[PDB]
């Protein structure tokens, strides 16, 4: 189906404790596969997945001269901000970026993306005509502009437009037994009393890639989602997701709830009684 | 200025069985700024050799984090996530619970 | 890969 290529940095200043804190993630769909981080024991990229182990000391070296330049840039970055909005060297800020590329179905390329945020909100974005920024308040419209005279919009659009995609396609190879592999949801529900006349009936979902996943209760076939308890999609640890949903249901009535689970990687979609 | 208070979840990597090894996890996320700390804790007492995923963040800028920690639960044996973020009155303990 | 340029604010 559709694939993406994206990166997340963010870098945290520590006024008297060092350099910003700088740690950079590469994703691949819901599969980490690099990092960098300047704390960490080795302070330049490196693999985050199996597949990426293989990948050579050409490749390690361009990732960490990009990766480190990119520190370097944000780091200044942190002391222009603190100048813009007025702020005392003395406290902590933070900047993320994050951008990535999308292909449909079709294997073509649909979206490139791009945003800063500074200390947790928007600061500059860039269009989705991939050649023009907006800014947030009267700050950012200084960075925007300083962007148009560097035409960093075509630096930009160039990368999510082709190096973005080219880099994508290359990684579904390298990592295709896993990228590719569609893992289906084990179901089950488990049942506890809660009072002498009602109990909770909790519908499971654990080991399966990708995240996305759709986990309903029904009653007599009809939507609950009102009555419903979900938790956050969560990782187990293994590259895999995990979910549940419970419903709190009558005692005797138990077999008029049915639990809903559409996933990709099930043939067809599954319900699941107690 | 934005501060968000961490979301915990805590949970084995596979359904308990008593006496048999697995691993203990902690997600942390929705949380802002991104200095956090996250202790695995057994019968109270800190587990020394405990393991994170890189720092990453959600399209709200909202970052996410997964500790975890080989373990072999029993019967007997409690365990749990403390957290401390700047949002928290004070570090929050969060007991793992099998059944959730 | 990562963009070759980061953008100065």
């Amino acid at each position: 189906g559709s694939h993406s290529l994206k990166y997340f940095h963010t870098s945290v200043s520590r006024p008297g404790r060092g350099e910003p804190r700088f740690i950079s993630v590469g994703y691949v769909d819901d599969t980490q596969f690099v990092r960098f981080d300047n704390d960490a024991a080795s302070p330049r990229m490196v693999p985050r997945a199996p597949w990426m182990e293989q990948e050579g000391s050409e490749y390690w070296d361009r990732e960490t001269r990009s990766a480190r330049d990119t520190a370097q840039i944000f780091r200044v970055n942190l002391r222009t901000l603190r100048g813009y909005y007025n702020q005392s060297e003395a406290g902590s800020h933070t900047l993320q970026w994050m951008h990535g590329c999308e292909l449909g179905p079709d294997g073509r390329f649909l979206r490139g993306y791009e945003q800063f945020a500074y200390d947790g909100k928007d600061y500059l974005t860039l269009n989705e005509d991939l050649r023009s920024w907006t800014a947030v308040d009267t700050a950012a419209q200084i960075s925007e502009q300083k962007s148009n005279d560097a035409s960093e919009a075509e630096h930009q659009r160039a990368y999510l437009e082709d190096t973005c995609v080219e880099w994508l396609h290359k990684y579904l190879e390298k990592g295709k037994e896993t990228l590719l592999h569609l893992e289906p949801p084990k179901t089950h529900v488990t049942h506890h009393p809660i009072s002498d006349h009602e109990a909770t009936l909790r519908c499971w979902a654990l080991g399966f890639y990708p995240a996305e996943i759709t986990l309903t209760w029904q009653q007599d076939g009809e939507g609950h989602t009102q009555d419903t308890e979900l938790v956050e999609t969560r990782p187990a640890g293994d590259g895999t997701f995990q979910k549940w949903a419970a419903v709190v249901v009558p005692s005797g009535e138990e077999q008029r709830y049915t639990c809903h689970v559409q996933h990709e990687g099930l043939p067809e979609p599954v319900t699941l009684r107690w | 200025m934005i501060q968000r208070t961490p979301k915990i979840q805590v949970y084995s990597r596979h359904p308990a069985e008593n006496g048999k090894s697995n691993f203990l996890n902690c997600y942390v996320s929705g949380f802002h700024p991104s200095d956090i700390e996250v202790d695995l804790l057994k019968n109270g007492e800190r587990i020394e050799k405990v393991e994170h995923s890189d720092l990453s963040f959600s399209k709200d800028w909202s970052f996410y984090l997964l500790y975890y920690t080989e373990f072999t639960p029993t019967e007997k044996d409690e365990y749990a996530c403390r957290v401390n973020h700047v949002t928290l009155s004070q570090p929050k303990i969060v007991k793992w619970d099998r059944d959730m | 890969v990562i963009p070759l340029s980061a953008p100065t604010l």
